[PDB]
């Protein structure tokens, strides 16, 4: 069990998938987050009932495919390939359908822990990474520039329906303990929209 | 009183490693008899995993290599109801599980036309608790947020204040934390001229602890 | 001239002649005598040599000297001639004038 590729297309274009999963027995479906999946085609190029017209498959040896003509904006989402191989089912690994955008550079924000938590005995520093494009990032976290790694977890935002860009939290966490020991947290954030690498930074004590 | 066909699942909830739960597919509008029933998991963020079938005609069953010896599928026709017997559960386990239905004589020759609404299985040792809620200050167009940590189990909503602000929100999807429970992040981006001119309150909703809590965002001084 | 029709199992086969004409079946058969048609499960399409010849007779009883007929292809009217082997309702039939 993997999770789905990734295909970044636009509006208008045609996006030819092949199946890796093992009869003749394929078919294909769309699933869009939060949904149970649907039906597209079964039996390798039988189109069902109510789908559009502009979705096709078609077989040429063990090469089965599905193929969009044009790309409508209710066609992003993952789509799955099924084959009956004997006594066992197999859904192909999935591709999800992203749209391609003009390359926006994140707004970056850093936030101490509250004084709150500190009372708890745990500290969470957060980075925010606002609005961008392309999903590929890299959060760094530094304690007294001393680059951290596995102390932290981080969660991306699927694309925005207005904006088609991405929104990321990385989150560091540390004992009370351990953050009383250090002085300056900062996120350095590398991304293809930023001509260098942007650092977000803080000195615990002064606010 | 009009007829469909449907696929109502039941049996999902909270399971600890070790122990066992039973899914069932309820089947209205055709007769499980002449179809094949299959479960279909999903973990968060990850593909389609076939687990089991049966065939009621001949009664054939099949099982996938991960669930085979701890997991055992069957169907009662009278009931048209089909069943998924999952013992011994494993954290690896632990996703939405969704029966679907092959319906014999239409050309689908293995197709699934029909699926349940789905229902969730968390396999996991840890217990029900309240989240607790902590603001993210702006530091001196600003954003600030509110920290959702310490939370069990999935899943959990948010909104700011009372649902009037949707532009500019970012709620984060959750993190599995080590210590087993989750937590996540809600942002939202405002004017740098906004400084408590407007309310700023976050709403957070925990449906399975039955915990509701409101924190007001304000920033800090020294 | 002769019509046929054919309905998978559990489903519902309609023989319909025009105006005020009576069905006069000439061929009925429910059982299997091809892999490739009524899809179901590899295994359950099988027995390419299932045949129940009592339908001829069962269809007329039900069908004949009337303007419309239906059976559902089933345990409800036909037993089970090949237990295991997903089985369909193939029916000749030409529609006649009354006596």
């Amino acid at each position: 069990t993997q999770s789905p590729s990734s295909l970044s297309a636009s509006v208008g274009d045609r996006v030819t998938i092949t199946c890796r999963a093992s009869s003749s027995a394929v078919a294909w479906y769309q699933q869009k987050p939060g949904k149970a999946p649907k039906l597209l085609i079964y039996s390798a190029s039988s189109l069902y009932s109510g789908v559009p017209s502009r979705f096709s498959g078609s077989r040429s040896g063990t090469d089965f495919t599905l193929t969009i003509s044009s790309l409508q904006p209710e066609d992003f989402a993952t789509y799955y390939c099924q084959q009956s191989n004997t006594e066992l089912v197999t859904f192909g690994q999935g591709t999800k359908v992203e749209i391609k955008r003009t390359v926006a550079a994140p707004s970056v924000f850093i936030f101490p822990p509250s004084d709150s938590q500190l009372k708890s005995g745990t500290a969470s520093v957060v980075c925010l990474l606002n609005n961008f494009y392309p999903r590929e990032a890299k959060v760094q976290w530094k304690v007294d520039n001393a680059l951290q790694s596995g102390n932290s977890q981080e969660s991306v935002t699927e694309q925005d329906s207005k904006d088609s860009t991405y929104s990321l939290s990385s989150t560091l966490t540390l004992s009370k303990a351990d953050y009383e020991k250090h002085k300056v947290y900062a996120c350095e954030v590398t991304h293809q929209g930023l001509s260098s690498p942007v650092t977000k930074s803080f000195n615990r004590g002064e606010c | 009183e009009i007829s469909e066909v449907q696929l109502v699942e039941s049996g999902g909830g909270l399971v600890q490693p070790g122990g066992s739960l039973r899914l069932s597919c309820a089947a209205s509008g055709f007769n499980i008899y002449y179809s094949s029933i299959h479960w279909v998991r999903q973990a968060p963020g990850k593909g389609l995993e076939w687990v089991a079938y049966i065939s009621p005609y001949s009664g054939s069953t099949s099982y996938a290599d991960s669930v085979k010896g701890r997991f055992t599928i069957s169907a009662d026709t009278s009931k048209n109801t089909a069943y998924l017997q999952m013992n011994s559960l494993r954290a690896e386990d632990t996703a939405v599980y969704y029966c679907a239905r092959y319906k014999y004589g239409q050309g689908h020759m293995g197709a699934f036309d029909y699926w349940g609404q789905g229902t969730l299985v968390t396999v996991s040792s840890a217990s029900t608790k309240g989240p607790s809620v902590f603001p993210l200050a702006p530091s001196s167009t600003a954003a600030l947020g509110c920290l959702v940590k310490d939370y069990f189990p999935e899943p959990v909503t948010v909104s700011w204040n009372s649902g009037a602000l949707t532009s500019g929100v970012h709620t984060f999807p959750a993190v599995l934390q080590s210590s087993g429970l989750y937590s996540l992040s809600s942002v939202v981006t405002v004017p740098s001229s906004s400084l408590g001119t407007q309310t700023y309150i976050c709403n957070v909703n925990h449906k399975p602890s039955n915990t509701k809590v409101d924190k007001k965002v304000e920033p800090k001084s020294c | 001239v002769v019509r046929r029709e054919l309905s998978c199992e559990s489903y519902p086969i309609e023989l319909r002649c025009p105006g005020t004409d009576v069905i006069m079946i000439e061929s009925a058969n429910y059982g299997r005598t091809d892999d490739k048609i009524c899809d179901s499960d590899p295994a359950q399409m099988e027995n390419i040599r299932c045949y129940l010849p009592d339908a001829y007779k069962i269809m007329s009883q039900r069908c004949n000297n009337r303007t419309q007929c239906a059976v559902v292809a089933g345990p409800d009217v036909f037993p089970d001639p090949c237990p295991g082997t997903y089985k369909y309702l193939e029916v000749q039939y030409e529609c006649v004038p009354y006596h």
